[PDB]
């Protein structure tokens, strides 16, 4: 999962 | 029931990259679904154009606010999907990319  | 066009509700992440991934969807491209992590929650998938890798699907959890409310980072939330969406499309504000069209099928 990518974040900000 | 008539979802909104980003809204894919069954689709896997497996699949969600390989349909965005996939001619007729270009960068910006993305979908919304169910999560695979959590109870409730939902995902966003989106399409993102780098150097090195080319063309690549990028994941974002999307959080529930207690009793109401979405976001992706704390420090700004969301009483609603449209909203988010509609706020990442017409700026990225920490995203890979500014959320562009739903995914096309």
């Amino acid at each position: 999962f990518e974040e900000i | 029931l008539e979802p909104e066009p980003w809204f894919f509700k069954n689709l896997s992440r497996k699949d969600a990259e390989r349909q965005l991934l996939a001619p007729g969807n270009t960068h910006g491209s993305f979908l919304i679904r169910e999560s695979e992590s959590t109870a409730g929650s939902f995902s966003l998938s989106v399409r993102d154009f780098d150097q090195n890798q080319g063309e690549v699907v990028k994941h974002y959890k999307i959080r529930n606010l207690d009793n109401g409310g979405f976001y992706i980072s704390p420090r700004i939330t969301f009483p609603g999907l449209h909203e988010l969406v509609r706020h990442y499309t017409n700026a990225s504000d920490g995203l890979c990319t500014r959320l562009s069209r739903p995914c096309q099928t």
